[PDB]
């Protein structure tokens, strides 16, 4: 596996927060919707798992909130990269939540990774793909453990 | 009255107080220490996430999940349609857990107090904070 | 990279805060014995394999524990100079190739026992940096085992 | 030799002098540079660990194993039974090396030369006592 | 052209590059210095705003109105209907000026020349897209 | 469980919080202010050392005698035979003084809170502190 | 008399704490036992005053705790050197405790001083005898007042 | 003892360590502080030069005469006949003082403790040889 | 006993704690937050100056009027004839307002606590502060 | 040394914080009168010995108090230059040799009254430094008395 | 002369100018250096306090007693009865010295020369008034 180094996480946390901060408006929905649009574009079957959130009407309040909720989940984890003991408890939590969702598979996180890898470069003024990829895997691998 | 101007002020100050990385834990600790001091019985509500030791990794993850959800709601204060959907989902994570109604205004007072302590009391707009925080918890409780 | 300069720097600082010569020999043995207890439990390795048989009251075992911990100490303090660290690890590898019963898995278990006990005595430890750097050390010591 | 009080002085001064990280490597190479400068004949004894280039990874590694051992012995100076067992182990490792008294005396002088140059306070008496305690245990 | 993600990158980089206070004035004069250096014929178009002395209050004021307009357009890049109406207003103001495609191309190149020199990160693709979105709206 | 590892952590953090010279008074003040705020009646127990004015030279000497004894016990946490003898002597300085049993867990909570405030709450090991502090006061009271 | 100057106490407090700190292990007992071994070696009659602490079995938990208790008493006073108003209240306290112990005489503090003067140089990496002597007297003279 | 090459190393290191002006006084008081710390019994020998206050003018003066003598002896280490005569003079001055071998050994250790703490390079072997050469001459 | 020496000490430390410009608001906030926390009913006494929001411009002006009057009294502690006249006038601004007698010792404790927090507890003279503050409020109440 | 540079520096800073010309004459007299009250009580010296007879309402006594305090002020501010301070103290010594009834003990009592009142108005005073430096000043003024 | 408001200005400026510790000694020697430079004849008046070497302990002590007296008088400028009594005492001490008006005028000018050079703000009118108040009291 790759390693999300001390330098990697410092870079990822800073740049991610510069885009996701609650201080700004309209950026979260645009970013999160783009991640899901990419995900569905890459894995047609993926959309099926999101029947409970009106995935077929992307601009609904319900789908937008779903996108934002999921991605803020990544925000929460990324910001725990400077306290991994806590991140480990959180990833376990996230893992149990996904294990409880019929159909969610480990391979889906790879496609989700792909989606973030496609979207981040387009919205983050300063973005480093390798640090992102390594730190995203450190997180994703903690969640997908079990599936 | 959580006005359009109030919402922008709250979003700005919240982001300042919540911050990045471990600074989020500093804000969380101020909130839970205050809440548990004022409402001792509230701690027991968190027995499943080790509320008896707020410094444990288990409680800290819980604390950050809670502040993450508050962050998500605050960030969407100027996007009401989406906010209503976020509050509706949060409500499903709290209903029928036997959480005393009193716990919410108490949490609001602790969160506001912690933000104020973090960003500075001078010129702090308590009307904006209370009115916007109230709109958020009123969708979560009951 | 795995065990970057940044990871190495914090790991060395934290380790040296826990293990250094100014500390009491009894304290260094307590922490070393704790590491071996966690190692014996996760690895299933027999204590009879070590001089002193794992008896924490045996001066032969405590000295054996001191040697193993010192080996880790020298490798850890050399983490910011990979060429030197690789050489240290190579020497350790050869020594363990010569000891019957040492497996790569066991080496990994002991290296993780080091990380986990350090986190117990120093809860503010940078545990991901520890994992990555001890994984590097374990790979070198257990190469081919 | 090397009483309870002297042990504390030596442990404290060694920890400060020896330092951490790469400073340990520089300190260790310096120790051997002084050893060779004090006793020219000792150098050939290290032909097996790349001594021809003292900045090589191989030789630096050897130097660190040696000062690393000094470090672990000093760490246990206050635990008689433990250090005695560790010194016996080291004596066993040096037994076949064909070393003599002058080699250990030269190493002692190298230690007395390098350690204080990294300190504001150095007690050479306590160090002579405790180095002897250690060398004695290894020479056998 | 200029999608939701590119808008965010451009808004962020413009705000950082353009700065505040007097830095805006220096930036703006630099933009026009580059415009004139890239397309010499464009200078005479500004004979009515004291272009003979680019450090004059009159010319600096013109430069600031222009970058100030770029600033307000970029501020609304993420509000399609609003920026479209503002671009139509600007097109109306430039309609009688007898400008051509090369003038807007030169301005685009001037922007691509000045903006990145005040940044550590610059995405020229996103900027080419969004500048085109803007110029397109003004050229009519 | 005040384990061998716990003892070393506590010794390290205590020394950091207690510190040298007047910094010991900073820690003492945090402890007594907290204790007296939580258990008002406790102040009267110190009438002979001017408990009504914790800033007086008289109370400060008392405060430092108390923290000195705690320091002495903490320093010996990894030397149980000697610690038991130290606790036995301390008990003789407290028995039959009418000190309410409740005063001890209260003092433990105040001491721990003060150390935590001094060294930082992040990653603070409350199990180690509570279990080791409890072993110490349990030899002093009763 | 000598004077324990501002510089003297800063030096003494720093070096003393570097040896006595609760952070270390096994140093207190070794140091305190050495002080008492020296004391008894210098004044044979002195041991008699310590009948209540098993002075004839130095390695007993009881004697060790006695040595540590007494010497921590010096630690407490040395660290009050930057707040003499408090040190004066403490020395008075210590004085009354010793006045209440049959046989303890002023001359005994001189022998105790001698013991610390013999032991400190052997265990304190950096040690200054004159500063120590002057600051120890400032303290000891406050305790022995009355006897 | 103390050959032509060692003399050069020692002369150079002493000059650098000992320094100039007030640094010499601090160095000298430090030397005696270490002497007393290493051998407690030696202090009373200096009751005649205000040893009760080591920062006094009287004691500092004594310390400087002693290190000053070490300085003049080391300055002549390379002139055998001259230093031998000077050492004989000093032996004559110490003859009635009732000193013994341990006193000179303690002074030697004090020198080995202080000198290197003011140096980046120190050769303890050369210093042990040359200090012995000197002490030997004075002990008689 | 508010002695001549006590008065000079109090004047000096008060000026240090009260300070200049907005630092006066920092001291005021410490006082009102403490007072309202200890005596919740006291807040209602200030309904006319928006006591429910101590950070509002209205309450801050009130707060600074109060500290300004305290400042004026403290500054005149060494000029008793004038001080008595100042206290007499202040009394006219408080009589028959239904202010509970308990409110004054509470305010004294909060003011002293705030000054102590501002200038440092070490060597803080509580006898001088309490005795001089008591002479001042005893002329204002009743 | 007794009243080292370090002791002198803190004593001067604290004294000048209590006594300086920007302060009100009434405040300087209050502190001076307090020192004389403590002096009269510890020394048993008769107030009739001073002009104004110790009456704090007498402008002759307040001016006398100002002079004595000023003498201490000049000596204290000169503590970091011993040669100058010794000279100042010598002049004061001569002046008191010429005043009948001034004893070394009395001089010491007044010097300690200065230290104790300073500690009352400035509780954070470095009282050991004060004792040592005022003892030095007292020895010089009372030499031979 | 020297009203309640002027007293405050002078007290504040004197305290700042005069300073503390050794700065007072330098200030005081400077005052007398200026006095002698302004009125050469005044120097001989100080033959009894080591004036031949103005850096001597004796002369510095005299200068400090004088500025020290100015200090105590200014400290009481706002207490009429007290300062009047103190000025009468000083007049009594200067009565036999055979001084004249020009001596006090020269001292006044020396004060006006030194004080402001240690200040950012100086009100010479208030100082002329208050110095006169003081000199007047001493000249008798
Ligand atoms: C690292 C990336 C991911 C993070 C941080 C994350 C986190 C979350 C969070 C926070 C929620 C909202 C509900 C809750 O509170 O638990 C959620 C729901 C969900 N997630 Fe994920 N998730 C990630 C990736 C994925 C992947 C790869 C899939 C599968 C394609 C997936 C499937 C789902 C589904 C099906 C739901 C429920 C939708 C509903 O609310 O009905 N997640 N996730
Ligand atoms: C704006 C305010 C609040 C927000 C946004 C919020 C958010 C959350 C979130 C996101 C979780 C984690 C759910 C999960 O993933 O399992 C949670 C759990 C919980 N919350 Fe809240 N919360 C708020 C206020 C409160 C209050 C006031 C109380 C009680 C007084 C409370 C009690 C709980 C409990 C009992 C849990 C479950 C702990 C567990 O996992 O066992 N919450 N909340
Ligand atoms: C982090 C991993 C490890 C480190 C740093 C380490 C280091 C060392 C060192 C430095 C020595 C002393 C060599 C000498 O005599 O000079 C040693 C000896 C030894 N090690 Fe390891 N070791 C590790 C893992 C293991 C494991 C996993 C086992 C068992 C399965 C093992 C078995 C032994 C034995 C039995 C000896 C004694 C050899 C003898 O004295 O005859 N080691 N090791
Ligand atoms: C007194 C302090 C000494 C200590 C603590 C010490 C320590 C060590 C250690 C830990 C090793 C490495 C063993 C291994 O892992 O293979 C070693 C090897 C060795 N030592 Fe020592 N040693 C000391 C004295 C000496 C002296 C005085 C000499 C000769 C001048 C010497 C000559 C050697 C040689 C030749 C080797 C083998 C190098 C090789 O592998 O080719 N040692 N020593
Ligand atoms: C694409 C970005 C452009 C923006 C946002 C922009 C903006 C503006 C604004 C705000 C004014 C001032 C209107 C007023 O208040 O009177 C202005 C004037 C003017 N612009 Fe543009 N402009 C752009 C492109 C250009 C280009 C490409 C040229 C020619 C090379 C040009 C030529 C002029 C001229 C000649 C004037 C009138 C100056 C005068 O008053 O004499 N503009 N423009
Ligand atoms: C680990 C906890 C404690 C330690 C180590 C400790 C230590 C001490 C020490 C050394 C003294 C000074 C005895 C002397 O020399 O006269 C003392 C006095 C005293 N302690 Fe404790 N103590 C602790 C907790 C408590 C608690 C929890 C209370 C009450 C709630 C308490 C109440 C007192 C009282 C009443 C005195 C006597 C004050 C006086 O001198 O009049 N102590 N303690
Ligand atoms: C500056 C040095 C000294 C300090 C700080 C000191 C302090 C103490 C302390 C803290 C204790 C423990 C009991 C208690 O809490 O009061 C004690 C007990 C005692 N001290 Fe001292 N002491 C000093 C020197 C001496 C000397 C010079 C003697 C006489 C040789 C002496 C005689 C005793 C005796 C007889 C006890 C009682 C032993 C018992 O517990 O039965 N002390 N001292
Ligand atoms: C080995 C280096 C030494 C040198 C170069 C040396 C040098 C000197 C010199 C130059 C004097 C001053 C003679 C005079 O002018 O009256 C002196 C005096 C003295 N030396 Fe040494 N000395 C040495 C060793 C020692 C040792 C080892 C001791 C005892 C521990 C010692 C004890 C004394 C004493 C007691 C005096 C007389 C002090 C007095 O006047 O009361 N010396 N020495
Ligand atoms: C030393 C203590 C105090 C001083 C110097 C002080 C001073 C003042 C001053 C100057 C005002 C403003 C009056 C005006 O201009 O209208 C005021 C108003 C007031 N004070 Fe006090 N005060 C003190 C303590 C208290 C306390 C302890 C309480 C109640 C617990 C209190 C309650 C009030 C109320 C109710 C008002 C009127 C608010 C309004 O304008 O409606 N005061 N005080
Ligand atoms: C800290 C100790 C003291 C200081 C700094 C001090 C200083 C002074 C100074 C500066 C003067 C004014 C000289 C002048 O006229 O220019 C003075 C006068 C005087 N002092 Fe002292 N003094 C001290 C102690 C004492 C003591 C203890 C006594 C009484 C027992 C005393 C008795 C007097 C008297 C009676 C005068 C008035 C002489 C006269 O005006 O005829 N002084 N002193
Ligand atoms: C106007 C401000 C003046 C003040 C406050 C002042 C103050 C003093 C004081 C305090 C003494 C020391 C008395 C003692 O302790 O013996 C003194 C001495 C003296 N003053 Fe003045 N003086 C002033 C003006 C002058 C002037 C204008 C001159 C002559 C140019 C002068 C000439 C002398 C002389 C000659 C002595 C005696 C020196 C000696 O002892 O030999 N003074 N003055």
């Amino acid at each position: 596996s790759s390693c999300c180094s001390s330098e990697d996480r410092a870079n990822v946390m800073h740049n991610w927060d510069a885009a996701w901060s609650a201080a700004y408006s309209d950026r979260r929905v645009a970013l999160a919707q783009a991640v899901f649009a990419s995900l569905f574009s890459r894995d047609a079957a993926a959309q099926g798992l999101f029947s409970g959130v009106s995935a077929d009407n992307p601009d609904s309040a319900d789908f937008r909130a779903h996108c934002v909720r999921v991605v803020n989940g990544l925000d929460v984890a990324i910001n725990m990269l400077n306290d991994p003991a806590v991140l480990n408890e959180q990833l376990a939590h996230l893992s149990a939540q996904h294990q409880a969702r019929a159909g969610v598979a480990a391979a889906h996180f790879d496609v989700m990774a792909e989606a973030f890898a496609e979207v981040m470069p387009q919205v983050s003024s300063c973005f480093s793909s390798d640090s992102w990829n390594r730190c995203f895997a450190r997180i994703a691998n903690g969640i997908s453990a079990g599936l | 009255d959580c006005t359009s101007l109030n919402r922008l002020l709250v979003k700005r100050q919240w982001a300042e107080a919540y911050g990045e990385g471990t600074n989020r834990e500093l804000l969380g600790n101020r909130i839970w220490e205050d809440l548990f001091a004022n409402m001792p019985d509230a701690r027991g509500l968190f027995s499943r996430v080790n509320g008896n030791d707020i410094d444990s990794s288990e409680f800290q993850a819980h604390s950050l999940r809670v502040l993450g959800g508050l962050d998500m709601c605050v960030a969407s204060l100027d996007d009401v349609p989406v906010l209503n959907a976020l509050l509706a989902r949060l409500n499903s994570q709290h209903d029928s857990r036997g959480i005393p109604a009193a716990g919410y205004p108490a949490f609001v007072a602790s969160a506001i107090s912690a933000v104020r302590a973090t960003v500075g009391a001078r010129s702090f707009d308590n009307d904006a904070w209370n009115s916007c925080m109230n709109q958020i918890v009123s969708g979560i409780s009951g | 990279e795995c065990c970057s300069r940044g990871d190495a720097e914090v790991v060395i600082s934290e380790w040296d805060q826990v293990f250094n010569a100014a500390m009491a020999g009894s304290s260094e043995s307590a922490i070393g014995v704790a590491i071996f207890d966690v190692f014996f439990t996760s690895s299933g390795v027999s204590p009879s394999m070590f001089p002193g048989g794992g008896d924490s009251s045996s001066a032969e075992f405590l000295a054996q524990v001191s040697r193993v911990i010192s080996g880790a100490d020298i490798a850890i303090n050399s983490l910011t100079n990979r060429a030197t660290c690789d050489s240290l690890l190579s020497h350790l590898n050869a020594q363990h190739k010569a000891i019957s019963g040492v497996t790569g898995a066991a080496v990994t278990h002991l290296s993780e026992a080091i990380s986990s006990v350090v986190a117990q005595v120093l809860p503010s430890a940078h545990i991901d940096a520890w994992g990555y750097c001890m994984a590097y050390i374990a790979a070198g010591i257990g190469a081919g085992l | 030799v090397c009483n309870r009080l002297e042990q504390i002085l030596v442990k404290t001064q060694w920890a400060q002098s020896y330092g951490e990280a790469e400073n340990r490597a520089a300190f260790s190479r310096d120790l051997f540079s002084e050893l060779f400068n004090i006793q020219g004949s000792s150098r050939a004894l290290f032909s097996g660990v790349g001594v021809d280039d003292m900045n090589s990874a191989a030789f630096t590694a050897h130097c660190l194993r040696v000062t690393g051992a000094l470090n672990r012995l000093i760490s246990q100076l206050d635990q008689q039974a433990t250090i005695n067992a560790d010194l016996a182990h080291l004596a066993g490792q040096h037994a076949s090396r064909n070393l003599d008294a002058s080699n250990f005396a030269a190493m002692g002088q190298a230690v007395m030369s390098v350690v204080p140059t990294h300190l504001d306070c150095f007690n050479q008496h306590a160090w002579g006592e405790c180095y002897e305690r250690i060398a004695s245990g290894i020479s056998g």
